[PDB]
């Protein structure tokens, strides 16, 4: 027939894009950053006052 | 990608793993006939046959798309009873499809389409008209036969006339043979130490028997559940697989490759591609999901199936004798060649309409089939 | 992307484990005529009666399964208005249900496995005091967490976090 | 090291790289540090349908 050199083609820019995920709960959650220096000398713990009764 | 925890990751760095999928091509589809010169005095049959050829080729393309989708669709939604048995079972059935697509974290950005067969579409319409005809939706389901064009979370709900019938599987008591693990690999070594690409889709399973199994059979394994494809959280739905090919009396190829989370033989970047909770055990039972002969419903994400086509260079100068033109296939958006050639000895001519294409299921995990009334 | 999904999974697990307000039903969400709304409304009412502060808003998160069953409740109804027909055409059950500000489905909610504890009784007549700190061993005042309480029982067999 | 932004959530991490001259190989690390805390467990609820046993 036509015996010639073969190639293998990879369409690199054509990704398949298999996964889609959503993050509702962490979006709705509060985000707190205490001072870092004080956090280190604690066990990474901050105490928060509760509303008084 | 995988993740570690904590500090001090020394000697725990991973590698990079890039999986890949191949799309190939089929055999050319032809319409080919011959006529003697005495049959060309009246050419009406000739022209009508050419037009019939165009129509048949187009509908063959459509049939191939439908059959590939139904055979390769891993996502199996089943229901032990027919559509119409209950007040929202058609909506329930489409919503089951949508919910499994969502929980699996499959990509649906290009859109989602749900294809009913005419019978199940009529049963959905029946469900709608059994309510009070007050309302735009029941009024359209009554005056017309149409359920709404968007149902549950699906962006396109249609009625497909060519959806195949899934004949019931006769396999009974099928079990795995020995523990089998399947590893995500980009390539592998053959002889001569060449790196050869590996298709990520399929996996070969050794079973106790493959007697009543066929292409398109929907199966599951006892205790094997799906995972959220990123969060890797165990789902309530048993992992479903479709049979691609029965290659032996004890080997079957299934279109989603089962990568287990608990497999200790996987690297972290291999385990990052896990889709089932546990691996295939030795004597673990095989569940047969097409238990009753039924006509199928197909749903996908829109990019899952593609048609790949190639030109047929019959208009080259190397084909001087035969007369070739371009043949337009009406609806499916494909182009073929129309060639004619006559023989002086027999005073007869040949007519060949050739079309070359190939249907490819790039994401068989994003293609699903719905089987209602699967009882006993 | 994986790191984002991991933090989400952790948030879901902590919220499910730490939930004090428990709304249980004998039956599933798809069985009765308006029991998904009743389920959300029970949550809202226990929040209201206890006089909890919710100025920052309230949020309800369903299973994909339970969200589907709430949609089924909205769809199995004979009369189609804006809400039932949106539950038919979309999956949505409205962003506001009962008194909740936001209602939506979360894929990464966990499973709560049943406990095999049976016949557990309280060993002694125990009372708990609101304390900011307590003395220990050395006589140091160490802060007390206002949330948790340790209770002696007859047995903890079958009990888990 | 550079700052690494995690999508869709209010979290930032670090992106670190380091080279090795003997092997001509590098190392890449993305570290994210956080903690999930339920400050008002009395204001968190769980719904448990179908508890019939």
């Amino acid at each position: 027939a036509l015996n010639e050199g073969q190639i293998v083609t990879l369409a690199v820019d054509e990704i398949i894009e298999t996964i889609s995920a959503i993050t509702p709960m962490a979006q709705k959650a509060k985000k707190y950053t205490p001072p870092a220096a004080s956090m280190q000398r604690s066990s990474n713990t901050i105490w928060m006052p509760v509303e008084q009764e | 990608s995988p993740t570690q925890e904590g500090w001090d990751l020394t000697d725990k760095a991973t590698g990079l793993l890039e999986l890949n999928v191949a799309v190939n091509m089929g055999e050319p589809d032809n319409d080919f006939f011959q006529l003697r010169a005495d049959d060309l005095r009246d050419e009406t049959a000739y022209r009508r046959r050419i037009q019939s050829a165009a129509r048949k080729l187009a509908n063959n393309v459509e049939l191939k798309v439908a059959n590939m989708a139904a055979e390769m669709g891993s996502l199996v939604i089943t229901s032990p009873d027919a559509i119409g048995t209950n007040t929202a079972d058609a909506w329930n059935f489409v919503a089951d499809a949508e919910e499994i697509m969502f929980s699996r974290e499959l990509n649906r950005d290009m859109g989602t389409s749900y294809f009913f067969n005419p019978q199940d579409y009529k049963k959905a319409g029946y469900d709608l008209t059994k309510r009070d005809i007050f309302g735009r939706i029941p009024e359209e389901a009554y005056r017309d036969g149409t359920i709404q064009r968007q149902v549950a979370g699906f962006d396109d709900v249609l009625r497909s006339p060519k959806l195949p019938v899934l004949t019931k599987s006769t396999a009974t008591g099928i079990t795995v043979s020995g523990a089998q693990s399947f590893k995500p690999v980009a390539w592998q070594l053959d002889n001569d130490g060449n790196k050869v690409n590996v298709d990520n889709r399929f996996a070969t399973v050794t079973l106790s028997a493959t007697t009543g199994m066929k292409r398109g059979d929907k199966i599951s394994f006892a205790g094997v559940k799906f995972l959220g494809q990123m969060a890797k959280n165990v789902l309530a739905q048993d992992a479903t697989f479709s049979v691609v090919r029965v290659v032996d009396g004890t080997h079957v190829e299934i279109t989603p490759k089962p990568v287990a989370l608990d497999d200790v033989s996987l690297s972290p970047e291999q385990r990052a591609y896990a889709n089932v909770n546990t691996s295939l055990a030795d004597a673990m039972a095989v569940n047969i999901l097409n238990v009753k002969d039924a006509r199928t419903n197909v749903f996908w994400a829109d990019d899952a199936i593609r048609i790949v086509s190639q030109p047929i260079p019959a208009n080259h100068e190397l084909f001087a004798g035969m007369k070739t033109t371009s043949f337009s296939i009406p609806d499916v958006g494909l182009n073929g060649i129309f060639a004619t050639q006559g023989d002086i000895s027999t005073l007869s001519g040949l007519c060949r309409i050739a079309l070359w294409y190939g249907v490819n299921a790039t994401r068989p995990e994003a293609i699903g089939v719905g089987l209602p009334g699967q009882t006993a």
